[PDB]
RNA sequence: AUUGUUACGGACGGGAAGAGGAGACGUCGCGACCCUCGCAGUCGUUCUUGACUGGUCGCUUGAUGUUUCUUCUUCCCGUUC
C-alpha cells in the first residue's frame, strides 16, 4: 500500500511538498495520507494509498520522474503504515 | 409555586408598572437602542425580562458615513424586542 | 428547458426512486404532479409512492381519485389504507368503509370505530356521515354488514340499532341463536303476533 | 463555587493588565471565588504612585503576570 | 449605617439624576419605584444630552444594566 | 411567565432577525430552545443597503438575536 | 456513462481529503475510471459543496468545465484526461492547484485561454502534455501565465521571468 | 453545499462547521463535543481575519472554543 | 457536566496556546483547570497583535474573556469520550 | 433453542513609467550558497521504558491584522454601454 519516496528537493517547503505529492498521486488512485509523518524532508515521504494496485501503478510509472529538479526514486515500504 | 407566583404582581408595583399599564391600554412609546436608534410602537405583550411584543413599529436610525445625518424609515409590525437592547421606554399621552 | 434533462435522467437508468424525487420534490406544483403520477403509472406500484401521490393531490373529488389510485395495486399496507378510506367516507362514509374492507379484508378495532359512527348518527362531518349512511343503504345495510364482519354481542347490538334507525339486529340475534329467534320475531312484528314471536 | 488556585501566588508581586490599556501592579493579600483580587499596592503607567492598597472588581481583571516565579 | 437599597427606597418621590455609558445622556426626573434588580421609573423626565435638552418626555422607565449612577 | 414560551410554540414560519453585525435574515425557526438557540433552514445574508451573500443552513445562538419578525399576525401566550 | 445529477448524488462524499478543506468528491460510482466522454455537465447537482479536491481523474473529458463560486474547487485533479482546451469564466479565482497531468494540450496557442492570465485566470499550472515538448514552451507560459507559480513541479524563478 | 435536515445539536455531532465570532473573524472546524453554553470543541482551527474586502488565513489551533463571543455556527461539508 | 471542561482537566501538563478578546496569543504549559475555565501557565510566550512580543515566566487568565483555548492532537478520541 | 416535545467614443479594474503612501509590532509564504540523510527526532536510566519537540538567511519590489501621521499625466490588457 505505502510507497517510500527518496531523492527529492529539500529546498521546497513541507506543506507545499505534501500538496504536490497529493497532486501527483491522485491520477493512480485515492491518496489516504494527508500529511507527512517523518518531518525530516529531503526525499523521505510515504505516499499512503487506498488500493495496492494503485500504489503498484504509481511505483511503475513515476520511477525517476522529474519533481522539483531531481528524479524521484520510488520504492515499496518495508513495514505497513499506521493508518492502513 | 409561590416563589414564582409572588413575582407576578412585582411588575405592577415596581419600575415595570408603567409598561404593564401601557400593555393593558395600547398607546405609543419611544424605545431607544444601543447603536444610535429610535423606535416608535404600541405595546401588546410583556414578560419578566423586558422581552416585549408591539404593533405599528416605526424605525428611525442612521447608516451614514462621514458625519452626514440621514433618517431612513421602514414599517415593521408584531416584533419580539429582547430586553438587553431596550434602554428607555415611556408612555406618551 | 429543465424538464427535458429530468426526462432524460428518468429514461437512462433507474436510481431507486431518485429520478422521481428529482422531478417532484424540486418542483413541488403542476409539473411535479405530472411527473410523479407518470412515474407511478410507469414502473413502481409501491404503497409509499401511492401515499406521496395522494399527499400531492391533496378537492374532495381529487382526494377520492387518489384513494381509488391507492386501492389499485396495494397488497402490503392494505389495513392502513382501509383506515384512510374510512376517514374519507366519514368526511361517503359507509361507501369508504366498504372500499377499505375490499382493499384489505386484525381489523376489529376499525370495525368497532365504524360502528360507533353509526351509533353517533343514531355539522359538516355529521352531514358527510349521513351521506355515507345513505349510500350504504342504497348499496344494500352497510353498517349491519360491517357489524357482521366484526365483542360479537356488541356488534350485533350496533347492527340492531342501525336497523332500527332494530329489525336487522333482531335478525342477527336470531341467526346467532331460541331466545334470539324469539327476539328477532318480535323485532319483525314491531301486536299479538309480535308477542307470540317474543314468547317463542 | 469552585475556588481559583491563587494560594500559589500569595506573598508575590504581580504585574496586572486590566481591560482598556491599563497596567496596574501590586502584591496579593486576599482572593475569592468571584476573582475580586484584594491586593495591597497600586502604581500606574512613566511610573507614578496613586494610593497604597486597591481592591479590584472580578470582571475587569484579564491578565496577571507573576513577577516572582 | 446607610446601605444602598434603603437609600434608594428613601429617594422615592424625590428628584433623581442618572447617566448612561453608551450615548452619554443625563436623565432628570422625580423617582416613582424600584425593584430587586435595580430598574428605575421617573416622572417629569428631561433628557439632557450633555447639558442641552432634547425634549420633556414625562413619565418614563429605565433598565438597570445601562445606568451608571444615581444622584440628586 | 416568560415570553420565550411564546417563541417555543411557533414552528415552521419565516422570521427576519437583525444581528449585532446588522443583517436582515429571514428564516424558519425549527426547534426553538429556552435559551433562544434558533436554527434556520433557508436564509439571506450580508457579510461585513444589504448586499446579497447568502448561505442555505445556519445555527443561531440566542445572545445575538435582539428582534424577531413575521411568525404570524396573532397574539396568544397563556395555556 | 454521461455525467448526470443522479451519478453525482450517488458519489462517495464521506472521506474528506485531510490535506486541505473538506469533501473530496469523486463523481459517479467512482470519478477515477468514471469514463465521462462529454464535458462535465450537471455541475449544479454538487451545488458548491466543499481546497475542494474534485478528483475527476482517469476520465475522457474533452474540455475542462466549471460552474461555482470563488471558493469551490481549488485542488481540482483532472489527471490522465483528454483535455483539448480549458477556457471558461466560471472558475476564475478558485482553481489554484490544477493537476492537469497526462492531458492532450497540443499547441501553445491552445493555452491562450489560460494566457493573458491577468484577469482571465487568477491561477493555473498545467503540465505533462504535448505542449511541454515544444520549443520555448516554459518561457511562453511564464510570459503569458504569470500566476503559474509551480510549472510542472519546478517553480517559475525570477531569472526565468526576466528571460521571458 | 450538502447538509441534511438536522433537528438539534446532538444529531449534527462530528461535522465540519464554520463558526463566526463577535469581532467578525471566521473559523472552520469539525464539531467534537457539546456543552450548556455551546463550547464546541473544534477538531482543527483555521482562523480568518477581515480588516475594517478580502479574507486572510491562519493555522495555529485545534481548539476548545468558548461560547460567550460566538455569533452563529454554519455547516460546511460532511466527513467520510 | 461539560465535556470540554473534562477534556481541559485531562490535558494537564501539555503545551496549550490561547487567545483573548484583545487578541494576545499565548503559548505555554497548562498548570490547572476548573469548572469555570480558569487557566494558569508556565514559561509562557506572548505575541500580541500590536507588535511588541515578550517572554513571560508565569500568567493566570480569567475564563470569561477567553476567545478560544488550543489543545494538541493526542487527546482526540480516547480516553475522554467513551 | 433509548430519542424528541410540553408542564411543574465613455466608464470600472489591474500592470508599467514620469511629476508633486510611509514607519513599528508581530503572523504564514517564493529562492538558498544553508542546515540536516532517511519508511514510519532528541535525551535520561537500565536489559526495555519516562520526558520534550521544517529551523536560519534574502525577497533582487511574497502575503496579512493592529497602530500613528498626511493626487495628476502617458501607455498596455480585460469587462460594460
Amino acid at each position: 500500500n505505502t510507497l517510500y519516496v527518496s531523492q527529492l528537493n529539500e529546498k521546497i517547503n513541507m506543506q507545499r511538498l505534501r500538496v504536490n505529492l497529493f497532486l501527483l498521486f491522485a491520477t493512480f488512485g485515492e491518496v489516504l495520507k494527508v500529511s507527512m509523518n517523518f518531518k525530516k524532508q529531503r526525499g523521505q515521504a510515504f505516499i499512503t494509498m487506498r488500493t495496492i494496485d494503485q500504489a503498484s501503478l504509481a511505483q511503475i510509472s513515476l520511477n525517476g520522474e522529474r519533481f522539483f529538479g531531481k528524479p524521484l526514486k520510488v520504492e515499496f515500504s518495508k513495514s505497513e503504515t499506521k493508518t492502513l | 409555586a409561590e416563589l414564582e407566583e409572588l413575582e407576578e404582581f412585582e411588575f405592577k408595583h415596581g419600575p415595570m408598572s408603567l409598561i404593564n399599564d401601557a400593555m393593558v391600554t395600547r398607546t405609543p412609546v419611544i424605545i431607544s437602542l444601543r447603536n444610535n436608534h429610535k423606535i416608535i410602537a404600541r405595546v401588546k405583550a410583556f414578560d419578566r425580562h423586558c422581552n416585549m411584543v408591539l404593533e405599528n413599529v416605526k424605525e428611525l436610525w442612521t447608516e451614514k458615513k462621514g458625519k452626514n445625518v440621514i433618517n431612513r424609515e421602514r414599517f415593521i409590525s408584531k416584533l419580539f424586542l429582547r430586553g438587553d437592547s431596550v434602554i428607555v421606554v415611556l408612555k406618551t399621552p | 428547458d429543465e424538464d427535458v434533462a429530468f426526462e432524460y435522467e428518468i429514461q437512462k437508468t433507474p436510481q431507486n426512486i431518485l429520478t422521481w424525487k428529482r422531478y417532484i420534490e424540486y418542483w413541488k406544483d403542476k409539473q411535479i404532479r405530472w411527473l410523479y403520477e407518470r412515474f407511478c403509472s410507469q414502473f413502481v406500484t409501491d404503497t409509499s409512492i401511492w401515499e406521496d401521490y395522494i399527499r400531492w393531490e391533496s378537492e374532495t373529488s381529487r382526494i377520492f381519485w387518489l384513494f381509488q389510485r391507492c386501492l389499485k395495486s396495494c397488497v402490503r399496507d392494505c389495513d392502513r389504507i382501509c383506515l384512510s378510506y374510512l376517514e374519507l367516507a366519514i368526511e361517503m362514509i359507509r361507501h369508504a368503509l366498504a372500499s377499505s374492507l375490499m382493499k384489505m379484508e386484525m381489523h376489529r378495532k376499525v370495525w368497532d370505530p365504524v360502528i360507533k359512527f353509526v351509533e353517533e348518527k343514531v355539522e359538516s362531518t355529521d352531514e358527510a356521515e349521513l351521506i355515507n349512511v345513505l349510500l350504504v343503504k342504497g348499496f344494500t345495510i352497510w353498517s349491519s354488514h360491517i357489524l357482521e364482519r366484526y365483542q360479537q354481542k356488541r356488534n350485533e347490538s350496533l347492527a340492531t340499532l342501525a336497523l332500527t334507525r332494530n329489525i336487522t339486529i333482531k335478525s342477527v340475534y336470531e341467526k346467532y341463536l331460541l331466545n334470539f329467534n324469539y327476539l328477532a320475531s318480535l323485532e319483525k312484528l314491531g301486536d299479538n303476533q309480535y308477542e307470540e314471536f317474543m314468547r317463542q | 463555587v469552585s475556588t481559583p488556585e491563587l494560594k500559589k501566588y500569595m506573598d508575590k508581586k504581580i504585574l496586572l493588565n486590566i481591560n482598556g490599556s491599563r497596567k496596574v501592579a501590586g502584591i496579593l493579600r486576599g482572593y475569592d471565588i468571584f476573582l475580586n483580587v484584594v491586593l495591597d499596592d497600586a502604581m500606574e503607567i512613566n511610573n507614578h504612585q496613586l494610593g497604597l492598597q486597591t481592591v479590584i472588581r472580578g470582571n475587569s481583571i484579564i491578565s496577571l503576570e507573576a513577577l516572582d516565579a | 449605617p446607610v446601605n444602598p437599597k434603603p437609600f434608594l427606597k428613601g429617594l422615592v418621590n424625590h428628584r433623581v439624576g442618572v447617566k448612561l455609558k453608551f450615548n452619554s445622556t443625563e436623565y432628570r426626573g422625580t423617582l416613582v419605584s424600584t425593584d430587586n434588580y435595580f430598574n428605575l421609573q421617573l416622572n417629569e423626565a428631561e433628557e439632557f444630552v450633555a447639558g442641552v435638552s432634547h425634549g420633556t418626555l414625562g413619565e418614563i422607565f429605565i433598565r438597570c444594566n445601562n445606568v451608571l449612577y444615581i444622584r440628586e | 411567565m416568560k415570553l420565550v414560551n411564546f417563541l417555543k410554540k411557533l414552528r415552521n414560519e419565516q422570521v427576519t432577525i437583525e444581528l449585532k453585525n446588522g443583517t436582515t435574515v429571514w428564516g424558519t425557526l425549527q426547534s426553538v430552545s429556552p435559551q433562544m438557540n434558533a436554527i434556520l433552514t433557508d436564509v439571506k445574508l450580508t457579510l461585513p443597503s444589504d448586499n446579497i451573500a447568502s448561505l442555505q443552513y445556519i445555527n443561531i445562538r440566542g445572545n445575538t438575536i435582539r428582534q424577531i419578525i413575521l411568525p404570524d399576525s396573532l397574539n396568544l401566550d397563556s395555556l | 456513462m454521461k455525467f448526470t445529477p443522479s451519478i453525482v448524488i450517488d458519489a462517495p462524499q464521506y472521506y474528506v481529503d485531510h490535506f486541505n478543506g473538506k469533501y473530496n468528491v469523486d463523481k459517479c460510482v467512482i470519478l477515477r475510471d468514471l469514463q465521462l466522454e462529454t464535458d462535465s455537465e450537471s455541475m449544479p447537482s454538487s451545488l458548491k459543496h466543499l481546497t475542494h479536491i474534485l478528483d475527476l481523474t482517469n476520465n475522457d473529458l474533452i474540455m475542462i468545465p466549471d460552474l461555482s463560486r470563488r471558493d469551490d474547487i481549488h485542488t481540482l485533479l483532472l489527471g490522465r484526461n483528454n483535455i483539448v482546451e480549458v477556457d471558461g469564466r466560471l472558475l476564475p479565482m478558485n482553481v489554484q492547484n490544477l493537476t492537469l497531468s497526462n492531458n492532450s494540450i497540443r499547441r501553445f496557442e491552445d493555452l491562450q485561454r489560460l494566457r493573458r492570465a491577468p484577469r482571465t485566470l487568477k491561477n493555473l499550472t498545467l503540465i505533462g502534455n504535448q505542449v511541454c515538448h515544444l520549443a520555448n514552451y516554459r518561457e511562453h507560459v511564464l510570459r503569458l501565465v504569470p500566476h503559474l507559480e509551480t510549472l510542472d513541479f519546478q517553480n517559475v524563478t525570477a531569472e526565468e521571468r526576466k528571460s521571458a | 453545499i450538502q447538509v441534511a435536515h438536522s433537528s438539534r445539536l446532538a444529531n449534527l455531532i462530528d461535522y465540519k462547521l464554520r463558526v463566526l465570532t463577535q469581532d467578525g473573524r471566521v473559523y472552520i472546524g469539525q464539531l467534537m463535543a457539546f456543552d450548556k453554553h455551546m463550547n464546541l470543541v473544534l477538531n482543527e482551527c483555521i482562523e480568518e481575519r477581515v480588516p475594517k474586502i478580502k479574507v486572510e488565513k491562519r493555522v495555529l489551533g485545534l481548539t476548545i472554543l468558548r461560547g460567550e463571543q460566538i455569533l452563529s455556527t454554519v455547516v460546511e461539508d460532511k466527513p467520510l | 457536566n461539560g465535556i470540554p471542561v473534562k477534556l481541559l482537566n485531562e490535558a494537564q501538563g501539555h503545551i496549550v496556546s490561547l487567545e483573548l478578546t484583545t487578541g494576545a496569543t499565548y503559548r505555554g504549559k497548562l498548570v490547572e483547570s476548573e469548572d469555570s475555565m480558569n487557566v494558569q501557565l508556565r514559561d509562557v510566550i506572548a505575541t500580541e497583535p500590536q507588535g511588541a512580543v515578550t517572554h513571560m515566566d508565569q500568567i493566570f487568565v480569567r475564563g470569561s474573556q477567553i476567545k478560544f483555548i488550543v489543545v494538541p492532537d493526542l487527546l482526540k478520541n480516547a480516553p475522554l469520550f467513551k
